[PDB]
């Protein structure tokens, strides 16, 4: 009922499998395969853009492949902004439930990361502002939606050539180098202030030219990290829920936090400051997405009634208890139910 | 208004 035309579609074998798209997606081409799906960039003759095209591998195998499917689906469903990765389409070539049984996402394609940025010129302070404004634009939105990436990388963000940025390839699970060291430890729950940790890590970086933590396993990355923001104090030690884990802080020399300007000298103060109000070892005392885009290293970007939040992300979902049969019912219904973006 | 509010609108180069 009102549900949207069925394109013509056609099929091709690209490397080990059958993709079977719309004749609106032309001249596909591999750009590699993950462990949960196969990704062709390919031009959308509708929008007259390249974009990316992921086909799932099998992904009604199993519950956790099941649940993980509508997982992403209801995620990228939700995200609308400028600055974080939407779904442009998505489509099956099955005419009912019962013959479903692939799914293919649209998404906007990857043509460069923040490292190709950083690989072919010198970024200038400006550059930095607005590359990480951006980023803080994003997850200021992600996370007014309970919505926490997990995975924020330099690899992890598309650039193009008017150094606009979108957040792509969020974490679906339920290099170490950008991640909080509580979660690295496996210390306490996610909170969101988990990205800011990592765009700390990002800016430090995109400022010095150098990796700010290229520690080579979870010991050398936590020692690199403490030698910077410090031993744990007695109130961050009463949060951490293992007690294993928090004899093993205890079995440290206590280390003092260090100076950042004697880190970074040279470096626009303004950029120093927010540095040291995104790496501090307490996630309850970081700046959040929010506050940072407030800070006066982006007066030149900030606008207050452009920086939006999302509608609220129902993720009850997420408690359910369901057959392989109902994830897959419930995922083909958000395919039925998909309303292309305007223009 | 991103665009307007930048220093700079030379093109970055993407492949190199």
């Amino acid at each position: 009922h009102m549900s949207q035309e069925r394109p013509t579609f056609y099929r091709q074998e690209l490397n080990k499998t059958i993709w079977e798209v719309p004749e609106r997606y032309q001249n596909l081409s591999p750009v590699g395969s993950g462990a949960y799906g196969s990704v062709c960039a390919a031009f959308d003759t509708k929008t007259g853009h390249r974009v990316a095209v992921k086909k799932l591998s099998r992904p009604f195998q199993s519950i956790i492949h099941a649940k993980r499917t509508y997982r992403e689906l209801r995620l990228l469903k939700h995200m609308k902004h400028e600055n974080v990765i939407g779904l442009l389409d998505v489509f099956t070539p099955a005419r009912s439930l019962e013959e479903f049984n692939d799914v293919y996402l649209v998404t906007h394609l990857m043509g460069a990361d923040l490292n190709n940025i950083v690989k072919c010129q010198k970024l200038t302070d400006d550059h930095v502002q607005f590359l990480i404004y951006q980023i803080l634009r994003g997850l200021k939105y992600i996370h007014s939606a309970d919505i926490i990436h997990r995975d924020l990388k330099p690899s992890n963000l598309a650039v193009n050539e008017d150094c606009e940025l979108k957040i792509l390839d969020f974490g679906l699970a339920r290099t170490r180098w950008y991640r909080a060291p509580e979660i690295m430890l496996n210390w306490m729950h996610y909170n969101q202030t988990v990205d800011i940790w990592s765009v700390g890590c990002i800016m430090a970086e995109l400022l010095t030219g150098r990796t700010l933590f290229p520690g080579t396993d979870h010991i050398d990355q936590l020692k690199l990290i403490l030698r910077l923001v410090g031993t744990p104090g007695a109130e961050l030690l009463k949060k951490i829920s293992s007690e294993s884990a928090r004899n093993y802080i205890q079995s440290l020399a206590q280390m003092p936090k260090m100076n950042f300007a004697n880190v970074f000298i040279g470096a626009n103060p303004l950029a120093v400051d927010l540095l040291e109000k995104m790496l501090v070892l307490d996630s309850d005392k970081r700046i959040t997405a929010a506050q940072a885009l407030a800070h006066a290293y982006f007066a030149q970007y900030h606008d207050p009634d452009d920086e939006p939040v999302a509608d609220p992300y129902d993720q009850s979902f997420e408690s359910r208890d369901l057959l392989i049969d109902e994830w897959k019912s419930l995922t083909y219904d958000e395919v039925i139910s998909f309303v292309p973006p305007p223009l | 208004r991103l665009q307007e509010r930048r220093g700079s609108n030379v093109a970055l180069m993407l492949d190199c």
